[PDB]
């Protein structure tokens, strides 16, 4: 079980991270707010049985912290540090993400329920959340905040999953085939979040 | 598959004596159809296919003598010789016959008596042997209890020991010294010291 | 004599016919299944039944005579035919046909799916309780009781998990569903609705026309509708009679069957009661083919297949009753019904396995057909060189080994016998591929 | 926390029947899966077969798929394995395990004390 | 009497396969189930395989699951284990065992056993064994340099067998086999058998 709880360690570390250089740049140049507005927006899906039903303090703990660091993160983009902020080369449109990734959730989950219908949107707004800094990046060719600790924890948290998920097929026999189709996707739009950063920013 | 393990792995027991070894099985293997506990003891006398001594853990089967007795339940099951006779030295296993078929891993009982003297014998490497290039020098050690005997060879050298025998309840020892041609020619007297409980021999 | 005949049938006219022979006529509610435990002295009833009762040795080996094996046809003979011996006669031939309202409707509808559109036009409707009725939709596109190849029925292949069984029992739940059949309709409400021509055609056999002809709506008889371009095979009884093993008078019954009821005169005062369909008497049929509800009746035949005379028949119409039934109440589905269906044929399963694979099915659908393969497997499980010799002064003896060559060989042989000690004059025999030294 | 108790288990012939049920006391969860693993003595444990909370979602293993069928009961919080056609090599002890599938949840996974499944290969005669 | 005897063991290398047979009298052998248990020094009895009277059920062990086959002959009166894909842990006695009849009902275990044979898998081939005499009061012959460890070795015959003792073959630094058998005595010939090179040598001891 260890995999995916270092997994999330490391996706809290690349977010704590890109907040922290945030804050000390005064700036948030080269970040798309989109993708971090849709990163909140997934948080707040996924997370949104905070208030009811607490299991222990680690979970709603982690919850919390997911949330307030995203809404941090959002924050700064928009309205700390918005005049440093670029809309005009993030240009990108979310709707054409959230309203294909909210039918496919209706269509394609295991059960049709609302929690569970919110748990499959945020696992596929998830998988797609990243688009937006895609764009940004291959069309400025630059991120003056995106670091290589940034990447690196966020490619360590993708291969973590990506070994948690062979260790449960392997040894639990546990396989969620919209979990696993939905990170693929993630992971393959990760890889290509390296190549672009590596062959066009460094 | 139960698994069965048993204790102890090897012990002796003087003629006449009162002997037992326990079977322990990782679950029950009671049939609830019958109420028969389906597990039955075996010997293994040395150089023999396995005789069956016991079955459904109480039950002696045809032709055994009344000294075997098996006992117990659950997962913990006996077999007592009230009087252990010098025949008796086998391996002793326990199987169970409830799931699948498995084994015990064998509880060897070896025979206690008084010590006796070893004979000492001399046996020199072949003329045949030494045609092909090789001797070796052979120190037979005959009916001697205990076991635990020391060789020393005076001038390779691998002891073989023969199992207990029924019969009259002896150990018999062999000890081969190897040498080549020249190594065997070279020397001119060949002796072997027996060390026992209960004396050199040398050829020149 | 006491004789149990169904209720539908002509029991008034074979009671005139017994009359003319004292001979006491019954019908009993389920007596196809109170027959068998029960033990009557004769018992008409359909040729699929009798095979099993055979097997029972409940019914008695009949010797038949050859000019009249030859009065009758030969195919109902091969009906009534269990393991080479006759144990019943033929009376009748009996398949089910579209019976149609003329005045509702002119024409009948030449397929399956042309049923909804009319069928709501007019706001169809059979007996859906008795896989009888139900069969002929399921098998239009292969379905089959059991695989008939080379005159032998296969008990080991059972065809009612065919696409063709499950796109008949959909197709039948999709129109129940469709609200256009009731989904617990019956015999009885079948006739009567026919009857009063509420319904515009139903599916049913010869039998039922007096009761139509009193009813006096002009009804058309004939092809029952093809499914996805497929004929309706709807299987075909032999309505025959069957000596009891336990009856007193079975010369007497026997004498009576071939001298009174398989006569002319007899058939014609037994189809008059109710009509009995192709006549198995080559004379009275020849007389009453012209009629043309006989000719769809027989042409049905010949779209359809023939029961198996098999003791796993009843087992077979017991489980695809049961799936049937299932899937027009709506209680399970098709596939689920179907598979239900396998289970409960297959006969060497104990009654504890059989509810476990059942469970089994009834818990998890995604894996039927794993299931399934697992039944049938436990099922079938409980179905009831070079030589040396060696000749020294102190060792003798012999030597083989896995030589090509003969140099080589006793190359070998020499290093062996030297660290034997031997050393002696050597011959070799390559006939008997043997070295030989000696001393 | 979470008590698993299992049931069931016990002596059967070899190409019988059985059902084993695992049972969860204490608080469900929203998300939870849970996984049949048998343990035979001396031998690594390995899981026989899998299901979650929701959906028409079951894995079993190779050697039992078609013969062990896992279901679940939300509504008694119930977890059935029927076990058809039993054969001598299925003796085992059968526990059930619950994972908390949702996120950051890592230590709610709990295991079930174990039940006994015995297949006796025996002969009998009518 | 109740019979079995057991042939096909020797030498084969890693991966071959070869056929176990056995030959069972005194009895009905179509009434009965029939065993495969090997037994090896690091093993200790342990059964292989299991075929029903009618071979309609078929057990094997976990560790030869895959590789070993059981069959029988019923009019033949024949058993045969079929090894396949064969390992160096396959090395043991086979002995063919009898399953009595319903022991659900009357509990009789395995109750009749053959002598069993040696299987040995490895790569090294089949050396015949050497023969040398022990001058003598005891007397014995010294056999040395053969593999595998399969051998009897016997005095005129078996005429005598009081007094005589025959040795546990001991691993030599060679890689072959070695033991001596003497025997105490107040012509006596040493026959020595080897079954997997069929060496049958007859000897003579003189001082
Ligand atoms: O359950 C179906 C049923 O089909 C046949 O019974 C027919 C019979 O052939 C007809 O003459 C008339 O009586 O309708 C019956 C259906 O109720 C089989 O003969 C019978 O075994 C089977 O149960």
């Amino acid at each position: 079980n260890i995999f995916r709880l270092t997994g999330d360690l490391s996706h809290l570390a690349a977010i704590i991270i890109l907040l922290l250089k945030i804050w000390k740049s005064r700036s948030c140049a080269g970040i798309s707010g989109k993708s971090q507005l849709l990163f909140a927006l997934v948080f707040t899906t996924r997370y949104l049985d905070l208030f009811t039903s607490f299991i222990s303090l680690y979970n709603t703990s982690m919850k919390l912290i997911y949330i307030a660091c995203s809404y941090a993160t959002v924050y700064l983009i928009y309205m700390k540090f918005k005049a440093t902020y670029d809309g005009n080369h993030d240009t990108f449109r979310v709707e054409f993400l959230i309203v294909p990734v909210g039918g496919l959730s209706f269509l394609v989950n295991h059960d049709f329920s609302p929690l569970e219908i919110l748990w499959t949107f945020s696992i596929y707004l998830e998988s797609v959340a990243i688009l937006p800094q895609l764009f940004m990046i291959s069309k400025t060719g630059e991120a003056e905040t995106i670091t290589t600790h940034y990447l690196f924890f966020l490619g360590l948290y993708r291969a973590l999953y990506l070994v948690n998920w062979i260790w449960r097929y392997y040894f639990e026999g546990f396989f969620d085939l919209i979990a696993v189709v939905a990170g693929v996707v993630q992971t393959v739009l990760y890889c290509d979040f390296f190549y672009l950063y590596v062959t066009k920013v460094l | 598959n139960i698994m069965l393990t048993q204790s102890p792995s090897s012990l002796a027991v003087s003629a006449g004596e009162r002997v037992t070894m326990s079977c322990k099985s990782t679950q029950s293997i009671l049939y609830n159809s019958n109420q028969k506990t389906y597990l039955a003891w075996y010997q293994q006398k040395p150089g023999q296919s396995p005789k069956l001594l016991i079955y459904w853990a109480s039950t002696r089967a045809s032709g055994v003598p009344d000294r075997f007795t098996g006992s117990g339940s659950g997962t913990d099951f006996t077999l007592t010789i009230n009087s252990v006779q010098p025949e008796d030295l086998a391996v002793y296993y326990c199987h169970q016959y409830l799931s699948a078929w498995t084994f015990g891993g064998g509880t060897k009982l070896e025979i206690k008596r008084t010590v006796a003297a070893p004979s000492v014998f001399i046996f020199p490497p072949s003329d045949e042997q030494l045609k092909s290039g090789t001797a070796s020098v052979v120190c037979l050690l005959n009916n001697f209890y205990p076991r635990e005997a020391k060789v020393q060879w005076k001038v390779n050298s691998q002891e073989s020991v023969t199992e207990q025998d029924s019969k009259d309840s002896t150990y018999s020892l062999s000890s081969t010294l190897t040498l080549s041609k020249a190594d065997y020619e070279k020397h001119k007297v060949y002796a072997c010291e027996v060390t026992h409980q209960g004396v050199t021999k040398s050829f020149n | 004599l006491v004789i149990w005949i169904n209720g539908d049938k002509g029991y008034n006219g074979l009671a005139e016919v017994g009359k003319k022979f004292k001979v006491t006529v019954e019908h009993p509610d389920k007596l196809e299944e109170k027959f068998p435990q029960v033990a009557p002295d004769i018992i008409f009833w359909a040729h699929d039944r009798f095979g099993g009762y055979a097997q029972s040795g409940l019914l008695a080996e009949i010797t038949p005579d050859k000019a009249f094996q030859d009065k009758l046809y030969p195919f109902t003979w091969d009906a009534v035919r269990y393991n080479g011996k006759l144990i019943a006669y033929p009376i009748a031939v009996e398949a089910l046909s579209l019976i149609y309202n003329k005045d509702l409707l002119p024409n009948p509808p030449k397929t399956w799916e042309e049923i909804p559109a009319l069928d709501k036009e007019l706001k169809l409707m059979f007996n859906l309780q008795e896989p009888y009725f139900t069969w002929p939709l399921i098998a239009a596109d292969g379905g089959y009781a059991f695989k008939y190849e080379n005159g032998k029925y296969d008990i080991k292949d059972v065809g009612v998990d065919n696409a063709g069984a499950k796109a008949g029992l959909t197709f039948l739940v999709d129109l129940i569903k469709n609200k256009h059949m009731n989904a617990d309709t019956d015999y009885s409400i079948a006739e009567a609705a026919f009857n009063k021509g509420e319904t515009a055609m139903t599916i049913n056999g010869p039998w039922a026309w007096s009761n139509i002809d009193t009813s006096k709506v002009n009804y058309g008889v004939t092809v029952l509708p093809t499914f996805k371009g497929q004929p309706s095979k709807p299987f075909v009884g032999v309505l025959s009679a069957g000596i009891n093993a336990a009856s007193p008078n079975k010369e007497l019954a026997k004498e009576f069957l071939e001298n009174y009821l398989l006569t002319d005169e007899g058939l014609e005062a037994v189809n008059k009661d109710k009509p009995l369909g192709a006549v198995a008497l080559k004379s009275y049929e020849e007389e009453l083919a012209k009629d043309p509800r006989i000719a769809a009746t027989m042409e049905n035949a010949q779209k359809g297949e023939i029961m198996p005379n098999i003791p796993q028949m009843s087992a077979f119409w017991y489980a695809v009753r049961t799936a049937v039934i299932n899937a027009a109440s709506g209680r399970q589905t098709v596939d689920q019904a179907l598979a239900f269906a396998q289970i409960l044929i297959m006969p060497n399963l104990t009654e504890e396995q059989r509810n476990g694979f059942i469970q089994s099915l009834k818990d998890d659908p995604s894996v039927s057909k794993e299931i399934l393969a697992e039944a049938k497997k436990l099922n079938e499980h409980q179905a009831p060189t070079y030589k040396l010799v060696i000749n020294g002064k102190t060792l003798k003896g012999e030597t083989t080994t896995k030589a090509v060559d003969a140099e080589t060989a006793e190359k070998a042989f020499k290093q062996y016998a030297n660290d034997n000690g031997v050393d002696g004059v050597w011959t070799y025999d390559d006939a008997t591929k043997t070295f030989t030294v000696t001393e | 926390q979470v008590q698993l108790v299992e049931s069931g288990g016990g002596l059967v012939q070899a190409g019988g029947s059985l059902r084993l049920s695992c049972a969860a006391s204490g608080f469900p969860v929203k998300r939870w899966s849970m996984t049949w693993y048998r343990q035979a003595p001396g031998k690594e444990r390995e899981w026989v077969a899998a299901i979650r909370s929701a959906g028409h979602w079951t894995h079993y293993a190779d050697s039992v798929k078609g013969r062990f069928t896992i279901s679940r009961d939300n509504a008694k919080n119930t977890v059935y394995l029927q076990m058809n056609s039993l054969k001598p090599e299925d003796t085992a002890v059968y526990y059930c395990n619950v994972k908390d599938e949702g996120d950051f949840s890592y230590w709610y996974d709990y295991w079930g004390q174990g039940t006994q499944v015995t297949v006796s290969s025996l002969e009998h005669h009518h | 009497d109740v019979q079995l005897v057991e042939s096909g063991g020797g030498l084969v290398q890693p991966g071959k396969s070869l056929r176990l047979s056995c030959a069972a009298s005194g009895f009905t052998f179509s009434n009965f189930g029939m065993h495969w248990v090997r037994q090896a020094p690091e093993m200790g009895l342990e059964w292989v395989a299991y075929i029903s009277s009618g071979s309609t059920t078929k057990y094997y062990g976990d560790t030869v699951k895959g590789r070993f086959t059981i069959s029988r002959d019923n009019p033949k009166n024949t058993l045969y284990l079929q090894m396949n894909s064969l390992r160096s842990e396959d090395t043991a006695m086979y002995y063919c065992a009898r399953r009595p009849l319903y022991d659900g009902d009357y509990g009789y275990p395995m109750d009749y056993w053959g002598q069993g044979t040696s299987v040995t898998v490895s790569s090294a081939s089949t050396k015949g064994p050497s023969v040398f005499p022990l001058a003598p009061a005891a007397l014995g012959c010294l056999v040395k340099d053969y593999f595998p460890e399969p051998v009897t070795v016997s005095w005129n015959s078996g005429a005598l067998t009081s007094g005589v003792h025959t040795f546990p073959a001991v691993l030599q630094s060679s890689g072959l086999y070695s033991l001596s058998s003497v025997v105490t005595v107040p012509t006596y010939i040493c026959n020595v058998n080897h079954k997997p090179s069929n060496t049958k040598v007859d000897k003579k001891v003189e001082p």
